């Protein structure tokens, strides 16, 4: 079991390709297990650059790849953006990537519509909502403890409430 | 000028983890961009270490580390590669 | 936890060089056997002692 | 009971060995890079060499320096 992470610009040409590799070996490779990230390009340079920091890494460009050493989010090993993972993935495996740089192209608008479906999803979440909301003043005293399992038995409005409580 | 007759020079190198060789795959890109441009290149196994050189009239000016180059492909979007198309159309 | 992680990276990243160097120093051994080869041809002349 | 912080010499740990010798190869190999670059390095001294011989002078460092100073700026 190997694990590495990805992590990408949803524009990234490389990043794609090498969404691409990386899906190709876990498929094939019994070994491989790999995890994937991308941020926004804007959020990208700080989010990277905060990873980099508390890594000491020392990479920019997107992709940037890494291999954790035991469970996802451990520290990582560094890999360096999609050229050193082909090469690394060529060396030890023998594989190649095929795909063309139109369908680099393409892919990099694919990933773009990804991302602004994860930007719906987080909106679409917030569609999702309808609790009730419950207020309690002077919370901080003794009857709170048991009045607060009489309140979850749910008895009180039925079973069948989104309860949202305040202290 | 275009479909120039060329030779290229390319330098063993440590891949990640890996022995100092003479290694193409970059260089295959590299290669790739320069016959599409028109050119034919002929490949030098020069003994000092992941270097690239360009030659011409045996006139020769290129300097890369193989590394530095994108792996694979057209290369389009590398900029060292364009700056190599740059210098033979400049050799002409 | 720490300790794990060290040494999973140093032996991780000690063994495929440890490989790569392995391999380079049989075709070393393969040019030191070319010599010994060389010395073997000699040494039958070295018979006349 | 006895408590030792123990200094290890290189050839000691094969993996610090092991990258010793590759950087002296790659230093070694970088320096005759260096110097093919610059073949003028190794001519003046060869044809300094080569005269020296000829004239074989016990003094070599007379000679030399009686061929560089004559190039000193």
């Amino acid at each position: 079991m190997a694990k590495f992470v990805i992590a990408g610009k949803a524009n990234c040409p490389y990043y794609a390709k090498a969404e691409l590799l990386a899906d190709y070996l876990q498929k094939n490779l019994p070994d491989f297990r790999i995890f994937k990230i991308t941020q926004h390009p804007d959020k990208w340079e700080d989010w990277v650059e905060d990873v980099c920091e508390r890594n000491m890494w020392d990479h920019r460009t997107s992709p940037i790849i890494w291999r954790e050493l035991l469970d996802r989010g451990g520290r990582g090993l560094l890999l360096g953006g999609y050229n050193e993972f082909l090469e690394h993935a060529q060396l030890y495996y023998g594989v190649t990537s095929n795909m063309t740089t139109e369908l680099m192209m393409v892919i990099a608008k694919e990933n773009m519509q990804t991302h602004t479906e994860q930007q719906l999803d987080k909106e679409t979440m917030k569609d999702l909502i309808s609790p009730l909301q419950v207020w309690i003043a002077s919370a901080g005293t003794y009857v709170c403890c048991h009045l607060i399992p009489l309140l979850l038995s749910g008895e009180v409005f039925g079973m069948h409430t989104e309860i949202s409580l305040t202290l | 000028p275009a479909q120039a007759v060329v030779t290229l020079r390319y330098g063993p190198y440590s891949a990640v983890g890996l022995s100092v060789e003479h290694r193409t795959y970059r260089l295959q890109g590299l290669q790739a961009v320069l016959a599409k441009d028109g050119h034919q290149i002929i490949l030098e196994q020069i003994e000092d270490w992941n270097l690239v050189e360009l030659v011409v009239n045996e006139e020769t000016v290129f300097q890369c580390d193989i590394q530095e180059l994108e792996f694979g492909g057209d290369g389009k979007l590398d900029p060292l590669c364009e700056e190599a198309r740059i210098a033979v159309l400049n050799a002409f | 936890l720490q300790s794990e992680e060290i040494v999973a990276e140093l032996v991780y990243s000690f063994l495929i060089p440890e490989v790569q160097k392995d391999f380079v120093k049989e075709k070393v051994r393969n040019a030191q056997r070319k010599h010994i080869l060389a010395a073997h041809e000699i040494i039958h002349s070295n018979t006349e002692t | 009971p006895t408590f030792d912080k123990k200094p290890l010499v290189w050839g000691e740990d094969l993996e610090l060995y092991s990258k010793f010798l590759d950087r002296k190869e790659q230093l070694r190999l970088s320096h005759a890079s260096y110097l093919r670059h610059h073949p003028e390095a190794q001519a003046l001294v060869s044809d300094f060499l080569l005269f020296l011989l000829l004239r074989r002078p016990e003094d070599v460092v007379t000679f030399a320096a009686e061929h560089f100073r004559p190039f000193a700026a």
